[PDB]
C-alpha cells in the first residue's frame, strides 16, 4: 500500500497510515485499517506488496500472541522489534521474499516510556522519534525536523501530524483517501475517530 | 563453396564446384560459379550468390569501359577494381573473390580477395567454405611451373577432397583453362572424381 | 534442453501389398562438415521390425541399446520367445513413443526423428512414426527431414491412400524408394550417396541390403550451363 | 501495439444477379474502450464504393486521398470513374507506401456503368490486388468473415436475397469478435439505385 | 533452446441433439506447411457411450485421451463397473488438465455423449481445465471459421421471422441427426476451402442410446 | 469481465457478466461466471477461467468439510480466507484470479470479501471486478443507497453490468442475477444483453447516443 | 506458393498454383501467379505477392519503353538485368521471387531470380514453399530433348506435387507456353482438379430475416438540372 | 496531463479539464488551464506528454488565428477539427510525433448547433454527443450513457457533469485537484469560475 | 588443438601437439595430450582441459577398479567408459576424446568420442580445431596395414600441416606407439617436422 507515518511524543506513540486500497486503475477501498495490535501496548503498521503486507503482519501477531499465552507477560517494543526484523532479514534470501516495510509503535511498561521503530523488508530496524515508508518520507521528514520536539504532549503531536498529512494531500500525486490514526501509551492502544 | 585458381607454365587455371545451398536445401546443383569479366580475366565466386555476381557485373562494366579508351588492362588492375568495390562496401557485402588472368608479358596470375576487401597476389589461391579441408593437402602437393595435365589433376584431385567433405559444396567439378592458346572450359562429373 | 551434435539425415519408407520398406544414408554430419562416412542407421530388432533413426547420434546410439537390452528382457522366463510372444513392431514402437514423450516432458529430449517399419504377427503392415516431442501418426508413406519434403510427394504417387497398398508390388516399391534416395542426394546438403535398404514381408521375411549406391544420375547436361544470365563463354 | 487491431472494425462484400453488396459495422474503439458507434467505413466516389478496415486515422486520410484523387480524375477525363480503373489506383497509391505503408485493408465493390458486370476487389496494406468473383472479407474478424461466407454464399442472388446473406455473414461474424459490432450498415447496389440498410444488433 | 510445445493442426466439431450427439473432426495431420498424415483417427471412442478429442499438440492430445481411457478403467475397477456418466466425465478430465496448470496439456478438449436423462450433451475444455457444457462448440484451428456459422444455424442468431420485422425470434425447432450431419458437413467443406491445415477427410462419431456409430467423407486434399 | 457485488436493507445482490475471450477471439457469451459453493455462499469468477473454476469448486469442497467437522455453518470470513491462503501459496507461479466471496450468517450478517491471486483480501460494502468494473462503478456509486429495495437494487445490478458490457469490449453475453438473504440466495434469471439492451433503452430513456 | 519453369525443343513453358495466404488463412482460391513483362516475356512470382506484382510491372513498363526506343523485340536477358538490379538495390526488402521465361530474337530462356538479386540458368527450375516437392517431381521426370507435350505435362505435374503436398500451394494449375516463332499460349486454369463438392443445403434466408432500424435512398448522381 | 472531459448539450458545449500538474513525485501546480481558444466560437482542451501538448495547442491556435485575420471569417468547428486531425495525421509518421490528445468544443453559428470533436494523437477524429481522452472516458461513458439525453440545458449538462468529476474523485487514484470547466454556446466562450 | 590415433600392421599410434591455449595466449606451449588410462590403452584429449582431465582421471580409476576384478579391459570397453561420462555428461562438458588400444587378441583398435557422446570404431581418426585443415590429406595419404616408420610419417605430416595451418595447434609433435612389444614415447620437434 501507500502512506504510514510515526510519530514519538512525551508520552505516547502515534500511528497514521493511509485508507485507500488500489488495484491499477480504480480504488477498491477507501477505509482500509494498515495495522494490527501484536500486543496491548505494542502496534504495527505495514506498506508493500498486496497480500504479503496482511499475511506478514497476522504471521508476526500470531507468533506474539502465542509468546504472550505461554508466558503470561508482554514483550517489550525493543524484543517485539528485534523478532519482526530477523523474520525480515530471515526473509529477503529466501526463495520469495516477504515484500513488507513496517512501523513498530510501542509503550514499555517498564521503562515508562513510548518507543518507535522503522523497519524496511531487507530487515533494517532503526530506532527514530518519527518514522516514515515510501514516499511519505520524502515530504514528512522536512516539517518533523522543524517542528517536532521531543517533550511534545499527543495534542500536540496530532497537531504536528495534521500538518504532515496537509502537505502530503498538497504535493503527491496520489489520492490516498485520507488516514486512520491511532495511539499507543500506558493505557493500551485506542484509535482517534475523528480526522 | 569450394574454389580455387592455380598458376603454371603455360598459364593459369580456374577450378569450382557447382553447388548452391540455401541452409541444407541444394538450391542449385549445376551451378557455374567461374564467370568472365573479360575475355582472359575470370573470377572464381564464393559467398553471397546476389553480392558477387552484382559484383562480377560492376567489374565487367568497368573492365569494358576500360578496353574501350586504354586497351586490354592487367589482371593486377582487374584484381583493383574488385578491391576498391568490397573493401569500400565491405560492411554491407559478404564475398570471397578470386581472381585470375593471363597477360602476355606477365604470363598467368592470381589474386585472392577475401571478406575484408584486402588483396593478395599468390602462386595460387584457394578460398569457399570447402578450402578448409584442402590447405593441408594443397600446400603439399602444389608445385611451381606444373604442366596442363598436372594443373588439371592437382585441382581435380584437390576439389574432389573439398566437396567430399564440406555439405556446401557438391556436383560437377568446373574449370577453365587461361593461355596464350585462348579459352577453355573443362567439365568433371561426380562418377570420374569420386572414385580418386 | 541441449543440441544435436552428430546429425543424420531423412528418413524414408512406405507400405506395399505384402509388407513395407524403409531406407536411410550412411553419413554422420558434423554440422556442414561430412565428418562420419559408415553410420548405420537402420537398426533391425528381431526378424519383423527394422527401426530408422534419424538426428542426433549419441541419442541413436542410446536408443538402439535401449532396444538391444528390449531383446534380451523379452526372452527371461518366455519360453515363446522366438515364437507367440516375440516382440511385435507395434509393441517396439509404444515402447519408443513412451520414452520419447516422457523425456520432452522432463525437458531433458531425445533429438531424434523415428520410423519403426515391420509386419504384424496377423501379417499386418506397420508403419508409425514418433519424434522428440512424443509426436506420433501413421501414413501409407512416411519420412523424416528432407525426405518429408521431397521423398513424401514421390511416393505419394504411388501410393495415395489405403486403397492403392494392395495394388503395390514389391518391385515398384523399391523402385520409387531408390528413385527417392537419389532425389535427396541431388537437393539435400546433408545427405551422402551411400546408403541401406531393408524390406520386411509377410512371405519373405527381413531381407537387409548394406552398401548401396545412388546410380544412373543425370549430371551431363550441366556443360551447357554458362554464367548466371548474360555470359555465353 | 499492432496498429491493424486497435480500433477493430469489419468490412464484406458479395457479388449477386446484375448486382453487388458491401456491408461494415460501426464500431471505433481504443483496444478495450468503445468509443463511437457511428464510424462508418463505407465511403462512395460515384457510383464506385470503398470499405476500408484497420487504423481509423489511415481510413480517414485514405478516404480524403481518395476523394482527393477521384475528384481530380473526374474533372480530366470528364467521366466517372470505373471500379476496375480504381481498383488499380488503389494499388498504385497504397504501394508507393511500401516501406511506411497505411494500415488499412480496403475492399472495392461497385457496377461497371457500360458493361453492367459485378464487380468486387480486395487488398492487403501494400496494394496486392485480390479480385474474387464470389466474396471479399476485411478487419479483425476476417476468420469469422470466411467461415460465413465460404457456407452461406451461393451464386446469381437476386437484390433482396443477397441482402439477407451479407447481412447475417457480417452480424455472426462481429458477434464473434470483442473489436467489432457495435451497430452495422449494409449497402445493395444496382446499375442505378442504391439502398442503405442499417441494422438492429447486439450492443456489447 | 528447447521448445516442447508443436502444433499439429486440425478441427474439430462437437454438437448436441435432442436425445443424440455428435462429435466430428479432420483426419489431417501436420506440421508446418508439410503434411504427416491424410488419415490419423483424432475423436476415439472412450467406452461408457462417451466419445473425446484433444486438438492442438498432437502428443498431449494423445496423452490426454491415454490417460482419460485408463480413468474410465479404473472408475469401473474402484465403483463396481458403475457407467461413467458424461457430467462425472467432466469433471474428471477438468483434474487431469489441471494437474499439469504450470506445464499444461496443449489442446483444445472437447467431450460428447448422452446425460444421464438420455438427453444430447457435449462439453468443452480450455488446455488449463475450465469447462462448460453446451449444445455447439468448434475446436482447433478453424474453430473461428466454424462457430459463427453455428450460433446463425443452430441456435438462430440474428434470424427473426418475415413480417415482423425484428420483432418475433425465429423459434428454436429442434433438429434431427440427419439435420446436423448436413450441417456438419458443409461446416468441415467450408473450412476446408479457407484454412489451409484443414482438410484430407472428416470422420464423424455419433452417439445415441444405441451405442457408438461411425461415418466417414471425403475431403479436398490440397 | 464485469462482476459486482454490494450490501444493502435487504442482503446482497450480486450480477455477472458471461463473455470469455481469447485475444479479440469471442470463446463464448454463455459462461457461469458464479458459482454456487453453498445454499449461502457465492463466488463470482474473473481472469482465468480455470483458475477461478477450480479452485472455488475445490473451496465448495472444504467448506462442506467444515461443517461435517464443525457440524455448523462455515463463517464468509472463513470461507474467504480458505482461498486467500492457497492462492497465496501459488504467488508468483502465476495464477490469474479476481473473486468476490459473498454470503450470509448469523453472526457476521451480510458479507462480501474481495480475494485476488496477489493474496489481496479485504471486507467491504460494493467491490466491482475485472476488465469492465470502471464502468460499473460509475453507475452503482451515483445510484447506491442502504435503503433500496430488493426489486430496485436487482435493477441496479442488472443495469450496471449492462453498463459495463456495452463499453467493454472484453464483457457481455448475458447478465446472471442473484440475490442473497437471512435465507439463503435466489437465482433471477439469465438476461440476453441483445434483448435487455433495446428494453432498458426504450424504457429508461437512457443511451440516447445509440440509435434504436 | 508452387511455381515451376520448363525448356523444351522449341521454347519454354512456366507454370503455377493459385493460391494465396495470409498465414494460415487462403485469402484467394483463384490468384494469378503469372505475369506478362512483355508479349513473349512472362514471369512466375513468388513470395509478397505486392512486391512481385510491382516489380513486373514496374520492368514491364521499362521493357515496353526500351523496345520503342530500340525499335526491337524485347529480349529477356533486359528483364533479367533489369530485375536482378533493381532487388539488389532493394536489398532483399523487395520480397519478390521470381522465374523469368520467355522467347525472342536470341532464342528461348529460362531464369531464377532471387529478393537479393542473385540469378541462376537452368533447363528446369522450381521455386516458392512447394519447390521442394516441385523439384521432386521435375528431377525424377526430366530429360534432354522434351518436346512440347511432354514439357506441359512435366510443368503441370510438377505444380500438381506442390498442390497436394505442400500447405502453402493448391487449388489450380496456371500455365504459360512460349515456342519460338510462334504466339505466346497464356492458359488460365489449365487444370482444375480441386472443385468443391454441392453443398447439402441451401443457406438462402427468408426474407424479412434480419431487423433493420432505418432505410434511405443513397444519391450516387450529379447535382441536378432545373 | 490527465484528465479531459467534453458534453455537447441542446444548444452548448461544455469542456471540464483538470487543474493539476505532476512531474514525477510532486505536484507543481493545481490551478493549470489544459486549453486555448483558436476562435471566438471554438476551444479547444489537451493532455498528452509534457511540452509537447502546449507547443501544439498553440501552435494550432496561431494557424486558425491566421486564417481569421486572412478572410476576416472564423471557420466552422467541422473545419478547424479537420485541419487539427490532419496536423496530428501528418504528424505521426514524422521524425518526432506530437504526442498530443485533443477535444474540439465550438458552436457553428451556420447552422446553430454545437459541436463536440474528440481527436487522439494518432490523428482519430470522431464527431460525440461526449467524450474523454486517457483513462477518464472507463468511468464517465457509462454515467453519460444513463443520464445523457441529448436536450438537456446546460444547467443540467453541468450538474450531469458534476456526477461524472465525483465519481472520478471516488475511483481515480490520482489527485487531479479538481476541474476547470468552460462553455462554448451562440455568445462565446466563458469560464464557470465556481465548481 | 590436433590429435590423431592410427592403427598399422604391429598395432595402434597416437599423435597429437602440445599447444594449451587461452584465447591467443599460449598457456602452455611443452602440454602432454596422450594420456594413459591403461598399460595399453591411451586417449588423445581436445576441448576442454578441465574436462578431459576429469573424464580421464575418472576412466583410469574405473579401468584400474575392472582390473582388479576382471582382469585386463578391452579398448571397446574403455571406449564405452568414456562413451558413458561424456553421453550422460553431454549438457556440462567440452570434450572430444580418441581412444586408441592394443590388445593381442584384437590388436589395434581406434575409437573417437565427438561432443555429442557417441562412439564410432574406425580405421584412424582425427580430431580437434586443427584437424579440420588435414581431411584432404589423411583421406589420400590413409592406408590399412601400414608398418611402424610409414605410419609415423603419416603423423607427422599431417600433424605437421594442422600445426602449420591451425593457430590453437603447434610445439612439439608427441607421439605413443602402442604394441605387443611394449610402450614406446616419440617426440618431433619444430625444426624436424616444419621443413617437411
Ligand atoms: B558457396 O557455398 O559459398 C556459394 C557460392 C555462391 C557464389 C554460389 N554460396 C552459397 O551457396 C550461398 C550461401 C552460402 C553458403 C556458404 C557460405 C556463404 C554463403 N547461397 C546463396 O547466396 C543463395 C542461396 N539460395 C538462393 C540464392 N542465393
Ligand atoms: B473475464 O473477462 O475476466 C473472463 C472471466 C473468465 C472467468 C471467463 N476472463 C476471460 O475471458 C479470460 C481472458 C481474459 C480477458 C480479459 C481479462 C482477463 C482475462 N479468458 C479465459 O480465461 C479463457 C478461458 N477459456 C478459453 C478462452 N479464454
Ligand atoms: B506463395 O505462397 O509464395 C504466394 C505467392 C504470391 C506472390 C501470390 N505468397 C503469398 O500468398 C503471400 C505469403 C505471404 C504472407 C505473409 C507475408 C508475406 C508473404 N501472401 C500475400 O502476399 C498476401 C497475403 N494476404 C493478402 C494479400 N497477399
Ligand atoms: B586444444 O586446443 O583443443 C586444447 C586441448 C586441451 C586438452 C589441452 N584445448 C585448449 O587449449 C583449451 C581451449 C580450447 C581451444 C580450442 C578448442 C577448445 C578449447 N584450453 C583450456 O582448456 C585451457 C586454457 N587455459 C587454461 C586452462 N585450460
Ligand atoms: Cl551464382
Ligand atoms: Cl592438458
Ligand atoms: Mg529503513
Ligand atoms: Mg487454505
Ligand atoms: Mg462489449
Ligand atoms: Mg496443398
Ligand atoms: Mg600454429
Amino acid at each position: 500500500m501507500d502512506i504510514i507515518l510515526g510519530i514519538r511524543v512525551q508520552d505516547s506513540v502515534i500511528l497514521a497510515s493511509s485508507k485507500a486500497v488500489t488495484r491499477g486503475i480504480s480504488v477498491l477501498k477507501d477505509s482500509d485499517d494498515k495495522t494490527r495490535q501484536l500486543s496491548p501496548h505494542t502496534l504495527m503498521s505495514f506498506a508493500g506488496e498486496a497480500g504479503d503486507t496482511v499475511q506478514f503482519a497476522e504471521y508476526i501477531q500470531a507468533n506474539i500472541q502465542l509468546y504472550s499465552i505461554r508466558e503470561d507477560y508482554e514483550l517489550s517494543p525493543q524484543a517485539v522489534s528485534s523478532f519482526v526484523r530477523q523474520e525480515l532479514a530471515k526473509s529477503i534470501r529466501s526463495r520469495r521474499p516477504y515484500q513488507v516495510n513496517v512501523l513498530i509503535g510501542g509503550y514499555d511498561k517498564k521503562k515508562n516510556k513510548p518507543e518507535l521503530y522503522q523497519i524496511d523488508y531487507l530487515g533494517t530496524k532503526v530506532e527514530l522519534p518519527y518514522g516514515a515508508h515510501g514516499y511519505s518520507g520524502f515530504y514528512t521528514f522536512s516539517l518533523l525536523d522543524h517542528h517536532y520536539r521531543p517533550d511534545m504532549t499527543t495534542e500536540e503531536g496530532l497537531d504536528l501530524l495534521k500538518l504532515c498529512v496537509q502537505e502530503l494531500e498538497k504535493r503527491m500525486p496520489m489520492d490516498f483517501k485520507g488516514v486512520i490514526v491511532k495511539i499507543v501509551d500506558k493505557d493500551g492502544i485506542r484509535q482517534v475517530d475523528d480526522f | 563453396t569450394s574454389i580455387m585458381a592455380v598458376t603454371f607454365k603455360d598459364g593459369v587455371i580456374l577450378g569450382a564446384d557447382s553447388r548452391t545451398t540455401t541452409g541444407a536445401y541444394i538450391a542449385n546443383r549445376v551451378t557455374d560459379k567461374l564467370t568472365r569479366v573479360h575475355d582472359k580475366i575470370w573470377c572464381c565466386r564464393s559467398g553471397s550468390a546476389a553480392d558477387t555476381q552484382a559484383i562480377a557485373d560492376i567489374v565487367q562494366y568497368h573492365l569494358e569501359l576500360y578496353t574501350s579508351q586504354y586497351g586490354t588492362p592487367s589482371t593486377e588492375t582487374a584484381a583493383s577494381v574488385f578491391k576498391e568495390l568490397c573493401y569500400e562496401n565491405k560492411d554491407n557485402l559478404t564475398a570471397g573473390i578470386i581472381v585470375a588472368g593471363y597477360d602476355d608479358k606477365n604470363k598467368g596470375e592470381v589474386y585472392t580477395i577475401p571478406l575484408g576487401g584486402s588483396v593478395h597476389k599468390l602462386p595460387y589461391a584457394i578460398a569457399g567454405s570447402g578450402s578448409t579441408f584442402i590447405y593441408g593437402y594443397c600446400d603439399k602437393n602444389f608445385r611451381e611451373n606444373m604442366s596442363k595435365e598436372e594443373t588439371v589433376d592437382f585441382i581435380k584431385h584437390s576439389l574432389s577432397q573439398a566437396i567430399k567433405w564440406d555439405g556446401s559444396s557438391g556436383g560437377v567439378i568446373r574449370m577453365v583453362v587461361l593461355t596464350a592458346a585462348g579459352v577453355e572450359r573443362l567439365i568433371f562429373y561426380p562418377d570420374e572424381y569420386e572414385q580418386l | 534442453t541441449q543440441q544435436p551434435i552428430v546429425t543424420g539425415t531423412s528418413v524414408i519408407s512406405m507400405k506395399y501389398d505384402n509388407g513395407v520398406i524403409i531406407a536411410a544414408d550412411n553419413l554422420g554430419s558434423y554440422g556442414s562438415l561430412l565428418r562420419f562416412n559408415g553410420v548405420e542407421r537402420l537398426i533391425p530388432v528381431g526378424d519383423n521390425t527394422v527401426v530408422g533413426i534419424s538426428g542426433d547420434i549419441s541419442d541413436m546410439q542410446h536408443i538402439e541399446r535401449l532396444l538391444k537390452d528390449l531383446v534380451t528382457e523379452n526372452a527371461y522366463d518366455n519360453p515363446l520367445a522366438d515364437a507367440e510372444e516375440a516382440l511385435e513392431p507395434s509393441y517396439i514402437f509404444e515402447y519408443l513413443a513412451t520414452v520419447m514423450y516422457q523425456r520432452r516432458s522432463k525437458m531433458n529430449p531425445l533429438w531424434n526423428a523415428i520410423i519403426v517399419a515391420g509386419v504384424q504377427s496377423n501379417g499386418d503392415q506397420f508403419l508409425r512414426y514418433v519424434n522428440l516431442l512424443g509426436v506420433t501418426y501413421s501414413s501409407p508413406t512416411l519420412a523424416t527431414g528432407f525426405g518429408a519434403h521431397m521423398a513424401n510427394p514421390l511416393l505419394r504417387k504411388v501410393v495415395d491412400r489405403e486403397s492403392d497398398i494392395p495394388k503395390t508390388t514389391v518391385q515398384v516399391a523399391e523402385e520409387a524408394i531408390v528413385n527417392a534416395m537419389r532425389v535427396l542426394y541431388y537437393r539435400d546438403a546433408r545427405s551422402s550417396r551411400n546408403f541401406s535398404l531393408a524390406i520386411i514381408d509377410k512371405n519373405t521375411g527381413l531381407t537387409f541390403k548394406k552398401n548401396l549406391q545412388v546410380e544412373n544420375m543425370k549430371w551431363d547436361f550441366a556443360k551447357d550451363i554458362k554464367g548466371y544470365g548474360t555470359q555465353k563463354i | 501495439s499492432d496498429p491493424s487491431s486497435i480500433n477493430g472494425g469489419i468490412v464484406v462484400a458479395m457479388t449477386g444477379k446484375d448486382c453487388v453488396a458491401i456491408a461494415c459495422d460501426l464500431r471505433l474503439g481504443s483496444q478495450s474502450l468503445g468509443v463511437s458507434n457511428k464510424f462508418e467505413k463505407i465511403f462512395h466516389y460515384g457510383h464506385v464504393f470503398l470499405g476500408i478496415t484497420g487504423l481509423a486515422t489511415d481510413v480517414t486520410t485514405l478516404n480524403e486521398m481518395f476523394r482527393y484523387k477521384t475528384n481530380l480524375y473526374k474533372l480530366k477525363e470528364e467521366r466517372a470513374i470505373e471500379p476496375e480503373t480504381f481498383t488499380q489506383l488503389v494499388s498504385s497509391s497504397l504501394y508507393e507506401r511500401r516501406f511506411g505503408p497505411y494500415f488499412v485493408g480496403p475492399v472495392v465493390a461497385g457496377i461497371n456503368s457500360k458493361s453492367g458486370k459485378p464487380f468486387i476487389a480486395g487488398f492487403d496494406l501494400i496494394g496486392c490486388i485480390d479480385e474474387a468473383k464470389d466474396f471479399i472479407v476485411s478487419g479483425t474478424a476476417s476468420d469469422q468473415l470466411f467461415g460465413m461466407c465460404e457456407s452461406l454464399y451461393e451464386p446469381n442472388l437476386e437484390p433482396e436475397d443477397l441482402f439477407e446473406t451479407i447481412s447475417q455473414a457480417l452480424l455472426n461474424a462481429a458477434d464473434r469478435d470483442a473489436l467489432s459490432g457495435w451497430g452495422a450498415v449494409v449497402y445493395i447496389i444496382k446499375k442505378d439505385e442504391v439502398v442503405k440498410r442499417y441494422l438492429k444488433m447486439r450492443q456489447d | 533452446q528447447f521448445n516442447p510445445y508443436g502444433d499439429n493442426g486440425g478441427t474439430i466439431l462437437g454438437i448436441a441433439g435432442e436425445d443424440f450427439a455428435v462429435l466430428a473432426g479432420d483426419t489431417r495431420n501436420i506440421t508446418d506447411y508439410s503434411i504427416n498424415s491424410r488419415y490419423e483417427p483424432k475423436v476415439f471412442d472412450c467406452g461408457d457411450n462417451i466419445v473425446m478429442s484433444a486438438n492442438g499438440f498432437a502428443a498431449d492430445g494423445d496423452a490426454l485421451v491415454k490417460r482419460f481411457k485408463n480413468s474410465v478403467k479404473w472408475y469401473h475397477f474402484d465403483h463396481n463397473d458403475k457407467k461413467l456418466s458424461i457430467n462425472s466425465a467432466a469433471r474428471n478430465i477438468q483434474h487431469l488438465l489441471y494437474g499439469k496448470r504450470f506445464f499444461p496439456y496443449y489442446v483444445h478438449t472437447i467431450i460428447a455423449g448422452l446425460d444421464e436423462d438420455g438427453k444430447g450433451a457435449v462439453y468443452s475444455f480450455d488446455p488449463v481445465g475450465s469447462y462448460e457444457r453446451e449444445q455447439c462448440r468448434a475446436g482447433g484451428a478453424a474453430a473461428s471459421l466454424i462457430m459463427p456459422f453455428l450460433d446463425n444455424q443452430v441456435n438462430f442468431k440474428n434470424q427473426y421471422e418475415p413480417g415482423t420485422n425484428g420483432k418475433v425470434k425465429k423459434p428454436l425447432k429442434y433438429l434431427s441427426v440427419e439435420e446436423v450431419i448436413k450441417l456438419v458437413r458443409d461446416s468441415f467443406t467450408s473450412a476446408t476451402e479457407r484454412h489451409i491445415q484443414v482438410g484430407d477427410g472428416l470422420e464423424i462419431l455419433i452417439v445415441t442410446k444405441d451405442g457408438v456409430r461411425k461415418e466417414f467423407y471425403e475431403l479436398k486434399r490440397d | 469481465t464485469t462482476t459486482l457485488a454490494f450490501r444493502f436493507q435487504g442482503g446482497i445482490i450480486v450480477a455477472v457478466d458471461s463473455r470469455a475471450t481469447a485475444g479479440n477471439w469471442v470463446a463464448s457469451q454463455t459462461v457461469k461466471k458464479v458459482i454456487e459453493i453453498n445454499p449461502f455462499l457465492l463466488g463470482t469468477a474473473a481472469g482465468g477461467a480455470a483458475d477461478c473454476q477450480f479452485w472455488e469448486t475445490w473451496l465448495g469442497s472444504q467448506c462442506r468439510l467444515h461443517e461435517l467437522r464443525e457440524k455448523e455453518r462455515i463463517s464468509v470470513a472463513a470461507a474467504s480466507k480458505i482461498l486467500s491462503n492457497l492462492v497465496y501459496q501459488y504467488k508468483g507461479a502465476g495464477l490469474s484470479m479476481g473473486t468476490m466471496i459473498c454470503g450470509y450468517t448469523r453472526k457476521e450478517g451480510p458479507t462480501i470479501y474481495y480475494v485476488d491471486s496477489d493474496g489481496t483480501r479485504l471486507k467491504g460494502d460494493i467491490f466491482c471486478v475485472g476488465s469492465g468494473q470502471t464502468f460499473a462503478y460509475g453507475v452503482l456509486d451515483s445510484n447506491y443507497k442502504w435503503d433500496l429495495s430488493v426489486e430496485d437494487a436487482l435493477y441496479l445490478g442488472k443495469r450496471s453490468i449492462l453498463a459495463a458490457a456495452h463499453r467493454d469490449a472484453y464483457s457481455g453475453g448475458s447478465v446472471n442475477l442473484y440475490h442473497v438473504t437471512e435465507d439463503g440466495w435466489i437465482y433471477h434469471g439469465n438476461h440476453d444483453v441483445g434483448e435487455l439492451f433495446w428494453k432498458v433503452k426504450e424504457e429508461e430513456g437512457s443511451f440516447n447516443n445509440v440509435i434504436g | 506458393t508452387t511455381i515451376v519453369g520448363v525448356k523444351f525443343n522449341n521454347g519454354v513453358v512456366i507454370a503455377a498454383d493459385t493460391r494465396s495466404t495470409q498465414g494460415p488463412i487462403v485469402a484467394d482460391k483463384n490468384c494469378a501467379k503469372l505475369h506478362r513483362i512483355s508479349p513473349k516475356i512472362w514471369c512466375a512470382g513468388a513470395g509478397t505477392a505486392a512486391d512481385t506484382e510491382a516489380v513486373t510491372q514496374l520492368i514491364g513498363s521499362n521493357i515496353e519503353l526500351h523496345s520503342l526506343y530500340t525499335s526491337r523485340e524485347p529480349r529477356v536477358v533486359s528483364a533479367l538485368q533489369m530485375l536482378k538490379q533493381h532487388l539488389f538495390k532493394y536489398q532483399g526488402h523487395i520480397g519478390a521471387y521470381l522465374i523469368v521465361a520467355g522467347v525472342d530474337p536470341t532464342g528461348s530462356h529460362l531464369f531464377s531470380i532471387h529478393a537479393h538479386g542473385s540469378t541462376d540458368v537452368g533447363y528446369y527450375l522450381s521455386l516458392g514453399s512447394g519447390s521442394l516437392a516441385a523439384m521432386a517431381v521435375l528431377e525424377s521426370h526430366w530429360k534432354q530433348d522434351l518436346t512440347k507435350e511432354e514439357a506441359i505435362k512435366l510443368a503441370s505435374d510438377a505444380i500438381q506435387a506442390g498442390i497436394w503436398n505442400d500447405l502453402g500451394s493448391g487449388s489450380n494449375v496456371d500455365v504459360c507456353v512460349m515456342e519460338i516463332g510462334k504466339d505466346a499460349e497464356y492458359l488460365r486454369n489449365y487444370l482444375t482438379p480441386n472443385v468443391r463438392e454441392e453443398k447439402q443445403k441451401s443457406y438462402k434466408f427468408p426474407r424479412g430475416t434480419t431487423a433493420v432500424l432505418k432505410e434511405s435512398i443513397v444519391n450516387i448522381c450529379d447535382i441536378q438540372e432545373e
